[PDB]
């Protein structure tokens, strides 16, 4: 969905290359492309400035969302509706609720007329019910009316509405605590076994706990990348 | 073919006597393997199957990276450029 | 049980290595490499031919190799179930430190607590842009 | 040096120095910072003063963390096309 656009390598056929790549429906904002080349005769090559592509719709909704939080805490999701289309038309929104959270509006669910360049917004007061992954799905749709702020509210065609799905994560509520156990087990060319006891207290938040095991050895760590530089002819003052 | 520093000296001879004078000169940080990329065109809708045509040497194998721009704006980019690499090049020339 | 007391502390030292070459001073590196060497000589079995296998009370499964070309790296595994009732088995040779790690989150029954807390700020809404004149105050007490 | 002909020959001697060195190597990333657990994807190249694609042996490459634990390691590689791409799946549960 959205972290990069492209990362690859191709050879050349006497002109370069016209690579064809799909476009992500997550055309959020502009995209920077840079590349490199090498030739066995006249050398290496880079850009002057990166090819900066862009793509979007004149009318849509951008969302303002936070990083992460805990379940019991509330927040206020927000989203601008933005128009670049010339005509001034009334718009409304659709939201998908889910049990992983609770939502309270601000009591103004008003479809509204926005003109060219104009923007409005709406927000939702959200608490959480699940933990971990959280997603929200909404859609901006055009409303039809003839006697509007200015003439009929044009409706374009079937794809007059767009859907957006965006995800963050939510964390456990209280105070976190970690414990560990250790064992240097050294086996002389044989088999050695050990059970593992991991018991936890009672009042812990449900599902909060998570356990994991690590396997290292030591001393063999960095005795090689250290030798090549710790030797030199001593010159200077006597003490140093 | 000329590094950003160029050492030019002009000289001549007068029997037992010589003359010579030199100066270093500034050159742009340019390479030879020209390369040109183009999406055609920009600002469209989510137009998948979009094309990026590029031109370079007729014999070559090489690579490409297209990424976001918000990171570009926010964080101090490592200047991965001919400038930096040529600067990293050692023994470009010697004083004395 | 020198091994017990020693693996973790050697590991701390190793982790706090310096990529510079040497460390902030000399005496530190001197006595360090002294102890590292003596550790190695009371240790350093050359070959570490190794394989390990983790299970649970009812059939957990994990088999990991361990050779020189593998020994330089740390190995890892999350654990799927709730409360740890597992087992480990090893064939071959080698000195390996193994670590078990659990994280959890505890609440307090906030309704009747033995701590009193009160947090507040200088301003509450900025509206000057941000009136940066912002101190944060808190008052706390313990009853029990 | 010595120049000889029917007119006259003159001989002289001075000193020079010769220098065996390596090829500049570098890594191109995709992005500066990532999501935890993902594949860190990058390319390694190296050329000397010729700057023309010349093949060298990628001796050894590895990754280091604040813990100093090597986690992405590849040994004895070579540039098929003057470049080699490596990637590594990060850890989701990562402290910055």
């Amino acid at each position: 969905f959205s972290e990069t656009f492209l990362w690859r390598l191709v050879s050349v056929d006497s002109e370069g290359q016209n690579t064809i790549t799909e476009t992500v429906p997550d055309t959020i904002t502009k995209w920077q492309g840079s590349m490199f080349c090498v030739s066995e005769k006249e050398g290496f090559g880079i850009t002057k400035y990166s090819a900066n592509f862009t793509s979007f719709l004149p009318f849509f909704v951008e969302l303002s969302l936070p990083y992460s939080l805990t379940r019991e805490e509330i927040l206020v999701m927000k989203a601008f509706v933005s128009n670049y289309l010339e005509e001034c038309i009334k718009i409304i929104v659709t939201l998908q609720p889910s049990a992983d959270f609770e939502v309270i509006p601000q009591d103004v669910k008003q479809d509204q007329c926005i003109c060219s360049g104009g923007r409005s917004s709406y927000s939702w007061n959200i608490i959480a019910s699940s933990l971990g992954r959280i997603s929200f799905i909404v859609s901006a749709e055009t409303t039809h009316i003839g006697a509007s702020c200015d003439g009929p509210s044009d409706q374009s065609q079937s794809t007059r509405k767009d859907t957006v799905i965006q995800t963050i994560l939510v964390q456990p509520e209280g105070i976190r605590k970690e414990e560990t156990s250790s064992n240097l087990v050294c086996v002389e060319d044989s088999n050695v076994e050990m059970p593992i006891n991991l018991t936890l207290p009672e009042n812990i938040v449900q599902g909060s706990a998570s356990a994991f095991v690590t396997f290292v050895g030591d001393v063999l760590g960095l005795p090689l990348s250290n030798l090549q530089n710790l030797l030199q002819m001593p010159y200077g003052c006597g003490e140093q | 073919d000329l590094a950003p520093g160029a050492e030019l000296i002009v000289y001549c001879i007068l029997d037992l006597e010589l003359i010579a004078d030199t100066i270093s000169l500034d050159i742009e940080k340019c390479f030879q393997n020209q390369v040109s990329l183009s999406f055609s065109d920009d600002l469209g809708p989510t137009a998948s199957n979009v094309s990026l045509n590029l031109s370079a040497a007729p014999g070559s194998l090489c690579g490409v990276k297209v990424i976001d721009s918000s990171l570009l704006l926010i964080n101090p980019y490592e200047s991965l450029s001919a400038s930096g690499v040529y600067y990293s090049i050692p023994y470009l020339s010697l004083f004395g | 049980d020198d091994l017990t007391y020693m693996a973790q502390i050697s590991v701390w030292l190793i982790q706090q290595q310096n990529s510079y070459g040497g460390f902030r001073s000399t005496q530190d590196t001197v006595v360090a490499l002294q102890a590292l060497a003596f550790y190695a000589q009371l240790l350093f079995k050359s070959n570490a031919h190794h394989n390990v296998f983790l299970r649970s009370e009812y059939g957990d499964v994990g088999q990991l190799n361990l050779s020189e070309h593998n020994r330089l790296v740390v190995q890892r595994l999350q654990l799927p179930e709730v409360s740890g009732n597992y087992s480990i088995s090893i064939n071959g040779t080698g000195c390996c430190l193994v670590q078990s790690t659990i994280r959890y989150n505890i609440p307090v029954p906030k309704e009747n607590s033995a701590f009193y807390v009160a947090a507040d700020s200088v301003s509450k809404n900025c509206l000057n842009g941000v009136a940066y004149t912002i101190t944060i105050t808190v008052s706390v007490s313990y009853r029990g | 040096l010595s120049v000889s002909g029917g007119g006259e020959d003159i001989k002289d001697r001075k000193a020079v120095v010769i220098a065996p060195l390596n090829t500049i190597c570098l890594i191109q990333m995709d992005k500066p910072v990532y999501k935890p657990g993902c594949k860190v994807r990058f390319r390694l190249i190296s050329l000397n003063t010729m700057l023309l694609p010349i093949s060298e042996k990628y001796t050894a490459v590895y990754l280091e963390d604040p813990s100093g634990s090597r986690i992405a390691q590849w040994q004895n590689q070579e540039s098929v096309g003057g470049v080699v791409q490596l990637e590594f799946p990060l850890i989701s549960d990562a402290a910055p």
